[PDB]
């Protein structure tokens, strides 16, 4: 090693190990784990990441580089990053949230979604988009699984927006744009993955539910199932996407005749004349440019209406979890 | 782009604007082997093998920028000894690249770089070919990565230079100058010193003074302390005085020879 030996040695007798600090045996909720402190002094929980491969791809400098500078209360906190020198392996470390939106809706359709609740949890999947689309961050797989929620402690019932398969299939929350093969992410996508949310959590069930390049049909056909096929009006530059003209060979119009939103909420018991339905149709509108901005979305009336969303999702409410 | 408008709060703000006086006392140790002259002479030196890299590699300048903040961020800290600075230029701009979403330079183009580059451009100061191969930048770039606390985000004078020059309407005359005072004051330690803006703004006042441009009221209308615009402007002047007078090519491996070398195991 070319190196100066006094500094190697010096740096490998102070460097942070995460073996050292962290009982990670078994728990293996890359490989994600359920983590204790060592040295007893701290019994909250933590989550402790290995990046996947040796050193560090450049999703995971990207990664490391925007969690560094990213701070707001709906955005998961990196507390930590572990260098294994030997291995050259990568370690996050972060509070542990108790439960995720997946399970929570899972919960609850297999019971059968207090509307307290809901409204909420909308609210700080909005904040925290809201902040990373303002810093041009695009978060671009939102879905349950993804939108954590902290239990009991400080934090009770506070939103964390995670990216966990950030490196990297269900495309039942992908905006119709990426589905008929547009090229960037943007800031309408995300938004379109957020309206997908919201109404699962009013319904309990994924609203572009679908059987398993950029071209998927069956899912289009999920979403004209519900939405109705666009008109010209309604998304005027849908012809300038790379699969238009595959998309005028495979659907026709008279199919979805009888298809809206409207019609879709309705026999989920959601009221069409709702400030909850109104909200979400401005969210799951086809035309990217024609959606609502999560800056917007906040400012709605739904959130001033009876009753308010609260820092604690769960607030008023017991956790059955 | 990622976290602009976010200075105010990141960690270049918060952890990586440092104090001069820290700074000189951590360069003692390195000091007592170097000059001072013989210090902001080797600076210049490496600023320029990091440029030459990037535009090999061709590399936007914003990329090129954020390796040499990396580069001088490690030796503000540790002694010129600690990890060879011909193999930490490239490992800096290998984890810009990344980090700046260009790409991942490979391995064989990332080396083929660094020996071309250093045969071609600065064969006065390096008769050997760089000796390194990507086990060892990617051994550097986990040093580089521990001693920097993961501050990856690094904010320059570009953006908000751009923004200024826009706004006087003197795209045309003052952006070519001034940008290129910009890439001048990576020879020297400001950025480690003040905001990027505070930069911008003395790398534009510079530009206006050499076209003889009257900026005088539109520089009075500002909300900034002036003193410390003039410290920059000091130290920029100062900057071309010290180019007039370095022979580089002359001087550079005499004081290549002079900078302490890493201590083998015992
Ligand atoms: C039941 N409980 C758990 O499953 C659980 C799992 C955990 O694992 C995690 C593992 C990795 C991550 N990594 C990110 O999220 N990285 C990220 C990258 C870019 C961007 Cl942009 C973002 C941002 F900003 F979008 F948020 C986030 C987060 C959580 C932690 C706590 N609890």
């Amino acid at each position: 090693d070319k190196m100066d030996y006094d500094f190697k040695v010096k740096l490998s007798s102070e460097r942070e190990r995460v073996e050292d600090l962290f009982e990670y045996e078994g728990c293996k909720v890359g490989h994600v784990y359920k983590a204790k402190r060592k040295d007893g002094k701290d019994d909250k929980d933590y989550a402790l990441k290995q990046i996947e491969g040796t050193g560090i791809s450049m999703s995971a400098c990207r990664e490391i580089a925007l969690l560094r500078e990213l701070k707001h209360p709906n955005v998961i906190s990196l507390q930590k990053v572990f260098l294994s020198h030997a291995d050259r392996k990568v370690w996050l470390l972060f509070d542990y949230a108790e439960h995720d939106l997946w399970h929570i809706i899972k919960f609850h359709r297999a019971s059968k979604l207090p509307r307290g609740m809901v409204k909420s949890l909308l609210y700080q999947i909005l904040d925290g988009i809201h902040y990373l689309h303002a810093n041009w961050v695009l978060h671009r797989d939102l879905k349950p699984a993804n939108i954590l929620v902290m239990g009991e402690g400080p934090e009770r019932g506070r939103v964390k927006i995670a990216d966990m398969g950030f490196a990297r299939v269900t495309f039942w929350y992908r905006a119709p744009e990426l589905l008929l093969g547009a090229r960037h992410y943007t800031k309408a996508i995300d938004i379109w993955a957020i309206g997908c949310i919201f109404a699962e959590l009013l319904t309990s069930e994924p609203i572009f539910h679908c059987r398993q390049n950029p071209y998927h049909h069956d899912q289009l056909d999920r979403i004209f199932n519900v939405m109705g096929f666009p008109a010209d009006k309604d998304w005027e530059d849908i012809k300038k996407m790379p699969e238009h003209s595959t998309l005028m060979k495979d659907f026709r119009r008279n199919t979805y005749t009888n298809c809206s939103l409207i019609k879709y909420m309705e026999k989920h018991k959601v009221k069409p004349d709702s400030k909850a339905f109104h909200l979400l149709q401005k969210l799951l509108t086809m035309d990217p440019i024609k959606r609502i901005t999560s800056e917007q979305a906040m400012q709605d009336p739904y959130f001033l209406e009876d009753p308010l969303p609260t820092s604690d999702v769960f607030a008023g409410c017991q956790i059955p979890y | 782009k990622a976290m602009a408008g976010n200075f105010w709060q990141s960690s270049h703000y918060l952890q990586w604007i440092l104090d001069k006086q820290d700074l000189l006392k951590e360069r003692q140790k390195d000091l007592k082997f170097l000059s001072e002259e013989e210090y902001w002479k080797l600076q210049i030196f490496f600023t320029n093998v990091i440029q030459a890299l990037g535009e090999h590699l061709k590399l936007r300048q914003q990329v090129i920028a954020t390796a040499t903040v990396y580069f001088k961020r490690f030796y503000a800290r540790y002694s010129l000894k600690s990890i060879d600075p011909v193999l930490m230029a490239p490992t800096c701009v290998f984890l810009a690249s990344k980090v700046e979403e260009f790409g991942v330079v490979s391995n064989t183009r990332l080396i083929a770089a660094a020996t071309s580059v250093l045969k071609t451009r600065f064969s006065y100061a390096f008769p050997k070919e760089f000796p390194y191969r990507m086990n060892h930048i990617l051994e550097c770039e986990f040093y580089l990565l521990e001693l920097m606390d993961c501050c990856l985000i690094v904010y320059h004078p570009y953006r908000p230079l751009l923004q200024y020059v826009q706004d006087m309407g003197q795209e045309d005359m003052l952006l070519p100058l001034a940008w290129r005072i910009v890439n001048d004051t990576y020879r020297t330690d400001l950025c480690l010193l003040y905001p990027p803006f505070m930069i911008a703004l003395a790398c534009l006042h510079v530009a206006c003074v050499v076209q003889q441009k009257d900026a005088r009221q539109w520089f009075a209308e500002l909300s900034v302390d002036m003193e410390k615009i003039l410290e920059i402007i000091r130290v920029i002047l100062k900057l071309y005085e010290q180019w007039k007078n370095f022979d580089e090519r002359k001087e550079m491996a005499t004081i290549l020879s002079k900078m302490p070398k890493p201590k083998p195991p015992p």
